Protein backbone atom coordinates (compact mmCIF):
# COMPACT_ATOMS: atom_id res chain seq x y z
CA UNK A 1 0.00 0.00 0.00
CA UNK A 2 0.65 3.57 -0.64
CA UNK A 3 1.14 4.15 3.94
CA UNK A 4 3.50 1.01 4.05
CA UNK A 5 5.37 2.12 0.81
CA UNK A 6 6.31 5.52 2.22
CA UNK A 7 7.51 3.74 5.10
CA UNK A 8 9.46 1.22 2.86
CA UNK A 9 11.16 4.20 1.17
CA UNK A 10 12.27 5.76 3.89
CA UNK A 11 13.81 2.72 5.40
CA UNK A 12 15.83 1.69 2.08
CA UNK A 13 16.98 5.55 2.07
CA UNK A 14 18.63 5.34 5.54
CA UNK A 15 19.71 2.25 5.04
CA UNK A 16 21.55 3.20 1.85
CA UNK A 17 22.84 6.28 3.03
CA UNK A 18 24.50 4.52 6.33
CA UNK A 19 25.74 1.34 3.91
CA UNK A 20 27.62 4.73 1.81
CA UNK A 21 28.87 6.36 4.97
CA UNK A 22 30.40 2.50 6.33
CA UNK A 23 31.92 1.91 3.27
CA UNK A 24 33.68 5.02 2.89
CA UNK A 25 35.59 3.99 6.12
CA UNK A 26 35.99 0.24 5.17
CA UNK A 27 33.10 -1.17 7.12
CA UNK A 28 30.61 -2.80 5.75
CA UNK A 29 26.36 -2.65 6.40
CA UNK A 30 26.20 -6.49 5.59
CA UNK A 31 27.84 -8.70 3.47
CA UNK A 32 25.42 -8.00 0.72
CA UNK A 33 26.64 -4.27 1.18
CA UNK A 34 29.91 -5.02 0.71
CA UNK A 35 30.18 -7.37 -2.28
CA UNK A 36 27.72 -4.42 -3.82
CA UNK A 37 30.42 -2.03 -3.12
CA UNK A 38 33.72 -4.32 -4.55
CA UNK A 39 31.60 -4.76 -7.53
CA UNK A 40 31.21 -0.66 -7.94
CA UNK A 41 34.94 -0.30 -7.26
CA UNK A 42 35.84 -3.22 -9.72
CA UNK A 43 33.95 -2.04 -12.37
CA UNK A 44 35.61 1.31 -11.79
CA UNK A 45 38.54 0.28 -11.63
CA UNK A 46 38.33 -1.41 -14.72
CA UNK A 47 37.04 0.93 -16.72
CA UNK A 48 39.88 3.11 -15.39
CA UNK A 49 42.75 1.57 -15.95
CA UNK A 50 41.54 0.30 -19.32
CA UNK A 51 39.85 3.08 -20.34
CA UNK A 52 41.58 3.08 -24.07
CA UNK A 53 40.36 -0.53 -24.89
CA UNK A 54 37.22 -0.28 -23.00
CA UNK A 55 36.03 2.87 -24.85
CA UNK A 56 37.21 0.81 -28.08
CA UNK A 57 34.91 -2.13 -27.62
CA UNK A 58 31.92 0.39 -26.34
CA UNK A 59 32.27 2.65 -29.50
CA UNK A 60 31.49 -0.80 -31.52
CA UNK A 61 28.14 -0.90 -29.47
CA UNK A 62 25.43 -0.09 -32.61
CA UNK A 63 22.51 -1.28 -30.60
CA UNK A 64 18.93 -1.14 -31.85
CA UNK A 65 15.85 -2.78 -29.58
CA UNK A 66 15.21 -5.31 -32.03
CA UNK A 67 19.05 -6.05 -31.93
CA UNK A 68 19.90 -5.80 -28.20
CA UNK A 69 19.44 -9.27 -27.17
CA UNK A 70 21.59 -11.06 -30.12
CA UNK A 71 24.39 -8.43 -29.33
CA UNK A 72 24.17 -9.35 -25.88
CA UNK A 73 24.31 -13.06 -26.03
CA UNK A 74 26.58 -13.29 -28.58
CA UNK A 75 29.78 -10.76 -26.50
CA UNK A 76 28.82 -12.45 -23.61
CA UNK A 77 28.78 -16.05 -24.45
CA UNK A 78 32.27 -15.42 -26.63
CA UNK A 79 33.29 -13.40 -23.53
CA UNK A 80 32.76 -17.11 -21.61
CA UNK A 81 33.56 -19.37 -24.22
CA UNK A 82 36.77 -20.88 -22.73
CA UNK A 83 36.39 -20.02 -18.99
CA UNK A 84 34.87 -17.97 -16.23
CA UNK A 85 37.09 -15.99 -13.79
CA UNK A 86 36.72 -13.38 -11.31
CA UNK A 87 37.77 -10.71 -14.02
CA UNK A 88 35.55 -11.79 -16.87
CA UNK A 89 32.78 -11.69 -14.14
CA UNK A 90 33.76 -7.77 -13.92
CA UNK A 91 33.93 -7.31 -17.54
CA UNK A 92 30.23 -8.77 -17.57
CA UNK A 93 29.15 -6.50 -15.40
CA UNK A 94 31.01 -3.53 -16.95
CA UNK A 95 29.83 -4.40 -20.51
CA UNK A 96 25.86 -4.51 -19.02
CA UNK A 97 26.56 -1.30 -17.74
CA UNK A 98 28.06 -0.10 -20.86
CA UNK A 99 25.31 -1.01 -23.06
CA UNK A 100 22.54 0.31 -20.54
CA UNK A 101 24.19 4.42 -20.62
CA UNK A 102 24.09 3.79 -24.54
CA UNK A 103 20.45 2.44 -24.73
CA UNK A 104 19.86 5.79 -22.40
CA UNK A 105 22.11 7.79 -25.18
CA UNK A 106 20.20 6.64 -27.74
CA UNK A 107 16.42 7.19 -26.15
CA UNK A 108 16.16 3.68 -26.29
CA UNK A 109 15.26 3.62 -22.16
CA UNK A 110 13.16 0.20 -22.42
CA UNK A 111 16.25 -1.74 -22.79
CA UNK A 112 17.64 -1.15 -19.64
CA UNK A 113 15.24 -3.30 -17.56
CA UNK A 114 15.54 -5.81 -20.54
CA UNK A 115 18.99 -6.09 -19.83
CA UNK A 116 19.31 -6.41 -16.22
CA UNK A 117 16.96 -9.18 -16.63
CA UNK A 118 18.81 -10.64 -19.20
CA UNK A 119 22.13 -10.01 -16.98
CA UNK A 120 20.52 -11.65 -13.90
CA UNK A 121 19.24 -15.11 -15.84
CA UNK A 122 23.07 -15.32 -17.11
CA UNK A 123 24.49 -15.08 -13.55
CA UNK A 124 21.85 -17.42 -12.13
CA UNK A 125 22.09 -19.87 -14.51
CA UNK A 126 25.67 -19.65 -16.33
CA UNK A 127 28.31 -18.10 -13.88
CA UNK A 128 26.71 -18.86 -10.02
CA UNK A 129 28.02 -23.00 -10.67
CA UNK A 130 31.69 -21.36 -10.93
CA UNK A 131 30.66 -18.39 -8.80
CA UNK A 132 30.27 -20.90 -6.21
CA UNK A 133 32.81 -23.42 -7.08
CA UNK A 134 35.52 -20.94 -6.39
CA UNK A 135 34.65 -19.65 -3.08
CA UNK A 136 31.32 -17.48 -3.63
CA UNK A 137 31.23 -13.16 -3.70
CA UNK A 138 32.78 -13.44 -0.38
CA UNK A 139 35.96 -14.69 -1.92
CA UNK A 140 35.68 -12.06 -4.85
CA UNK A 141 35.23 -9.47 -1.86
CA UNK A 142 38.90 -10.62 -0.26
CA UNK A 143 40.38 -10.52 -4.04
CA UNK A 144 39.14 -7.61 -4.99
CA UNK A 145 37.71 -5.46 -2.02
CA UNK B 1 35.55 -8.38 -31.83
CA UNK B 2 33.99 -6.43 -28.83
CA UNK B 3 34.24 -9.92 -26.84
CA UNK B 4 37.84 -10.80 -28.00
CA UNK B 5 38.93 -7.18 -26.01
CA UNK B 6 36.62 -6.90 -23.35
CA UNK B 7 37.87 -11.19 -22.68
CA UNK B 8 41.83 -10.03 -23.13
CA UNK B 9 40.96 -6.69 -20.41
CA UNK B 10 39.44 -9.16 -18.07
CA UNK B 11 42.29 -11.44 -18.54
CA UNK B 12 44.15 -8.63 -17.46
CA UNK B 13 42.30 -7.66 -14.50
CA UNK B 14 42.08 -11.04 -13.19
CA UNK B 15 45.71 -11.85 -13.64
CA UNK B 16 46.85 -8.96 -11.17
CA UNK B 17 44.34 -9.38 -8.30
CA UNK B 18 43.52 -13.74 -8.82
CA UNK C 1 14.40 -19.93 0.63
CA UNK C 2 18.11 -20.82 -0.06
CA UNK C 3 17.22 -21.28 -3.85
CA UNK C 4 15.41 -17.76 -4.02
CA UNK C 5 17.74 -15.69 -1.77
CA UNK C 6 20.65 -16.68 -4.45
CA UNK C 7 18.31 -15.59 -7.39
CA UNK C 8 17.49 -12.35 -5.68
CA UNK C 9 20.72 -11.23 -4.43
CA UNK C 10 22.17 -12.14 -7.81
CA UNK C 11 19.17 -9.53 -9.31
CA UNK C 12 19.79 -7.29 -6.66
CA UNK C 13 23.64 -7.14 -7.34
CA UNK C 14 22.78 -6.53 -11.14
CA UNK C 15 20.43 -3.87 -10.57
CA UNK C 16 22.66 -2.07 -7.96
CA UNK C 17 25.64 -2.03 -10.92
CA UNK C 18 23.65 -0.44 -13.11
CA UNK C 19 22.09 1.79 -11.05
CA UNK C 20 25.57 3.01 -10.12
CA UNK C 21 27.00 3.10 -13.94
CA UNK C 22 23.74 4.79 -15.25
CA UNK C 23 24.53 7.34 -12.27
CA UNK C 24 27.64 7.69 -13.31
CA UNK C 25 26.38 9.31 -16.44
CA UNK C 26 23.98 12.04 -14.80
CA UNK C 27 21.13 8.85 -15.29
CA UNK C 28 18.96 7.10 -13.12
CA UNK C 29 17.70 3.67 -13.16
CA UNK C 30 14.42 4.56 -11.13
CA UNK C 31 13.20 8.00 -8.92
CA UNK C 32 14.00 6.11 -5.67
CA UNK C 33 17.92 5.22 -7.29
CA UNK C 34 17.87 9.03 -8.20
CA UNK C 35 16.84 10.03 -4.38
CA UNK C 36 19.83 7.62 -3.10
CA UNK C 37 22.44 9.16 -5.36
CA UNK C 38 21.29 12.86 -4.36
CA UNK C 39 21.48 12.18 -0.47
CA UNK C 40 24.58 10.46 -0.83
CA UNK C 41 26.14 13.42 -3.08
CA UNK C 42 24.22 15.88 -0.89
CA UNK C 43 25.79 13.79 2.26
CA UNK C 44 29.56 14.17 0.65
CA UNK C 45 29.24 17.83 -0.06
CA UNK C 46 28.31 18.57 3.44
CA UNK C 47 31.15 16.83 5.20
CA UNK C 48 33.46 18.18 2.62
CA UNK C 49 32.50 21.78 2.91
CA UNK C 50 31.89 21.88 6.40
CA UNK C 51 34.95 19.55 7.38
CA UNK C 52 35.86 21.33 10.37
CA UNK C 53 32.76 21.94 11.76
CA UNK C 54 31.91 18.29 11.18
CA UNK C 55 34.91 17.20 12.45
CA UNK C 56 34.22 19.62 15.27
CA UNK C 57 31.26 18.04 16.28
CA UNK C 58 31.75 14.05 15.86
CA UNK C 59 34.83 14.68 18.33
CA UNK C 60 32.07 15.26 20.53
CA UNK C 61 30.54 12.14 19.96
CA UNK C 62 31.09 9.78 23.01
CA UNK C 63 28.95 7.02 22.92
CA UNK C 64 28.22 3.85 25.07
CA UNK C 65 25.27 1.37 24.32
CA UNK C 66 23.70 2.71 26.89
CA UNK C 67 23.98 6.66 26.46
CA UNK C 68 23.13 6.31 22.43
CA UNK C 69 19.97 6.37 22.39
CA UNK C 70 19.65 9.59 24.09
CA UNK C 71 22.38 11.10 22.68
CA UNK C 72 20.76 10.77 19.66
CA UNK C 73 17.49 11.94 20.23
CA UNK C 74 18.88 15.06 21.85
CA UNK C 75 21.22 15.75 18.96
CA UNK C 76 18.37 15.51 16.69
CA UNK C 77 15.41 17.36 18.45
CA UNK C 78 17.62 20.16 18.85
CA UNK C 79 18.40 20.16 15.35
CA UNK C 80 14.71 20.67 14.53
CA UNK C 81 13.45 22.31 17.20
CA UNK C 82 12.97 25.68 15.06
CA UNK C 83 12.29 23.90 11.98
CA UNK C 84 12.80 21.52 8.99
CA UNK C 85 14.50 22.66 6.24
CA UNK C 86 16.38 20.61 3.04
CA UNK C 87 19.85 21.20 4.89
CA UNK C 88 19.01 19.96 7.84
CA UNK C 89 17.74 16.89 7.01
CA UNK C 90 21.37 16.31 5.19
CA UNK C 91 22.72 17.15 8.50
CA UNK C 92 20.62 14.44 10.56
CA UNK C 93 21.62 11.88 7.84
CA UNK C 94 25.36 13.02 7.97
CA UNK C 95 25.23 12.89 11.82
CA UNK C 96 23.47 9.31 12.02
CA UNK C 97 26.27 8.01 9.39
CA UNK C 98 28.80 9.29 11.56
CA UNK C 99 27.72 7.61 14.94
CA UNK C 100 27.57 4.43 12.76
CA UNK C 101 31.19 5.02 11.64
CA UNK C 102 31.54 5.83 15.63
CA UNK C 103 30.11 3.05 16.63
CA UNK C 104 31.73 -0.10 14.80
CA UNK C 105 35.32 2.10 15.50
CA UNK C 106 34.52 1.62 19.31
CA UNK C 107 33.39 -2.25 18.72
CA UNK C 108 29.65 -1.07 19.06
CA UNK C 109 28.64 -2.87 15.83
CA UNK C 110 25.60 -3.14 17.93
CA UNK C 111 24.33 0.33 17.55
CA UNK C 112 24.27 0.16 13.65
CA UNK C 113 20.99 -1.56 13.35
CA UNK C 114 19.40 0.42 16.22
CA UNK C 115 20.45 4.11 14.70
CA UNK C 116 18.77 3.08 11.19
CA UNK C 117 15.57 2.43 13.01
CA UNK C 118 15.91 5.36 15.10
CA UNK C 119 16.35 7.27 11.98
CA UNK C 120 13.92 5.53 9.75
CA UNK C 121 10.97 6.06 12.54
CA UNK C 122 12.07 9.77 12.91
CA UNK C 123 11.55 10.43 9.03
CA UNK C 124 8.18 8.50 9.13
CA UNK C 125 6.91 10.64 12.38
CA UNK C 126 8.68 13.67 12.18
CA UNK C 127 10.45 14.66 8.67
CA UNK C 128 7.57 12.85 6.11
CA UNK C 129 5.19 15.86 6.98
CA UNK C 130 7.35 18.43 5.91
CA UNK C 131 8.80 16.97 3.03
CA UNK C 132 5.25 15.61 1.70
CA UNK C 133 4.29 19.56 2.15
CA UNK C 134 7.40 20.56 0.67
CA UNK C 135 7.82 19.05 -3.22
CA UNK C 136 8.24 15.42 -1.97
CA UNK C 137 12.17 13.88 -2.19
CA UNK C 138 11.81 14.41 -5.69
CA UNK C 139 11.92 18.33 -5.26
CA UNK C 140 14.80 17.60 -2.94
CA UNK C 141 16.62 15.38 -5.90
CA UNK C 142 15.87 18.89 -8.24
CA UNK C 143 17.29 21.04 -5.23
CA UNK C 144 20.55 18.86 -4.50
CA UNK C 145 20.69 16.84 -7.18
CA UNK D 1 26.45 22.06 21.76
CA UNK D 2 26.62 19.35 19.11
CA UNK D 3 23.13 20.14 17.24
CA UNK D 4 24.01 23.76 17.66
CA UNK D 5 26.92 23.38 15.34
CA UNK D 6 25.09 20.79 13.42
CA UNK D 7 22.35 22.84 12.37
CA UNK D 8 24.09 25.81 11.88
CA UNK D 9 26.38 24.07 8.46
CA UNK D 10 22.91 22.67 7.83
CA UNK D 11 21.63 26.03 7.31
CA UNK D 12 24.61 27.01 5.60
CA UNK D 13 24.12 24.44 3.37
CA UNK D 14 20.29 25.17 2.98
CA UNK D 15 20.70 28.36 2.20
CA UNK D 16 23.10 28.36 -0.88
CA UNK D 17 21.13 25.48 -2.57
CA UNK D 18 17.07 26.36 -1.43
Amino acid sequence: GPLGSMSQSNRELVVDFLSYKLSQKGYSWSQMAAVKQALREAGDEFELRYRRAFSDLTSQLHITPGTAYQSFEQVVNELFRDGVNWGRIVAFFSFGGALCVESVDKEMQVLVSRIAAWMATYLNDHLEPWIQENGGWDTFVELYG
Amino acid sequence: WIAQELREIGDKFNAYYA
